[PDB]
């Protein structure tokens, strides 16, 4: 709803906040030459 | 979406249906950033070189898809617009500057494992993500081919960011501070674009400082799709920021 | 700008 998204914002129900991956985040923090 | 692939269930919580009413088809792509707010890109709305010219009544809000045409029963949620804003100062007349608008819905949306919305990056996030080969993600259910069929479920692809001086020598528009290109050079090997249908939809990044995902940008313009040598153009969101504080502060969230 | 849907239930349509 403003800066930062939202509160809860940017974590997924099905992801995040279960702690799983999906099948293609890697390739993104990889390119930040070194997500983490 | 061109060289993509099938999105997994409740990858993006945030997508959402820009639907017409009737003839009831899909229009754009736009994205839940609130309960009650939705952003897209204003020509998806308003583009008067085509009489396009669509109100707060002549359109439908999907969230929670992934399947393309079915009506997805007991998963799926239908908005109803409330109120339509664009830009003041969108440049439909040259080459879309500030391509962005802003809608209100009906009644505020509940949350659910499909249905989640994004954050808004700040000036912080923007400038450690805002890099030149950095990947961000694109979605959609547009077309999969330049010129022909068309997806069963959410597809998507992930691009990389390209410097200023190689999209401006990309083409032959004249190109502002509220834009930027993505996607890959020839000698890369790999390809991969939106296209028809994806508009109006979110790209994002997700960060790696506290694991959130941002919505840098909004599929705005290109020419064709997956051209070799071509890269898709972005509205520039943090630059708009400042407008979308405004209308969700002066207009009730 | 790059240069057979499955029936709703009206309930929806205002
Ligand atoms: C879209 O249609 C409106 C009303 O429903 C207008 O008042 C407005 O001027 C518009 N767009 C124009 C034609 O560019």
């Amino acid at each position: 709803t403003f800066g930062s998204g939202e509160a809860d914002c940017g974590l997924r129900p099905l992801f995040e906040k279960k702690s799983l991956e999906d099948k293609t985040e890697r390739e993104l923090l990889e390119s930040y030459i070194d997500g983490r | 979406i061109v060289e993509g692939s099938d999105a997994e269930i409740g990858m993006s919580p945030w997508q959402v249906m820009l639907f017409r009413k009737s003839p009831q088809e899909l229009l754009c792509g736009a994205s839940l950033i609130s309960d009650r707010w939705v952003l897209t890109a204003a020509h998806c709305l308003l583009y008067p070189p085509w009489d396009k010219n669509f109100t707060e009544n002549d359109l439908l809000v999907r969230i929670g898809k992934h399947s393309r045409t079915r009506y997805e029963r007991n998963i799926e949620k239908i908005s109803m617009l409330e109120k339509i804003y664009i830009h003041p100062r969108y440049n439909w007349r040259e080459n879309l500057d500030r391509d962005i608008a802003l809608m209100k819905l009906k009644k505020p949306v509940a949350f659910s494992d499909y249905i989640h919305p994004v954050c808004l990056p700040d000036r912080e996030t923007a400038a450690s993500l805002l890099q030149a080969g950095y990947k961000g993600r694109v979605t959609g259910w547009g077309n999969l081919k330049e010129t022909w069929g068309q997806p069963s479920v959410l597809q998507v692809v992930n691009l990389p960011i390209v410097e200023r001086p190689v999209c401006k020598d990309s083409t032959r528009i004249r190109i502002t501070d509220n834009m930027f290109c993505a996607g890959y050079k020839p000698d890369e090997g790999k390809r991969g674009d939106a296209c028809e249908g994806d508009s109006g939809g979110p790209f994002v990044m997700k960060s790696p400082f506290n694991n959130r995902w941002y919505q840098m940008g909004i599929v705005s313009w290109g020419e064709g799709c997956d051209r070799d040598g071509k890269y898709g153009f972005y509205t520039h969101v943090f630059r708009l920021k400042k407008w979308i504080q405004k209308v969700i502060d002066q207009f009730g969230e | 700008x790059r240069a057979d849907y499955e029936e709703i239930p009206a309930a929806y349509a205002x």
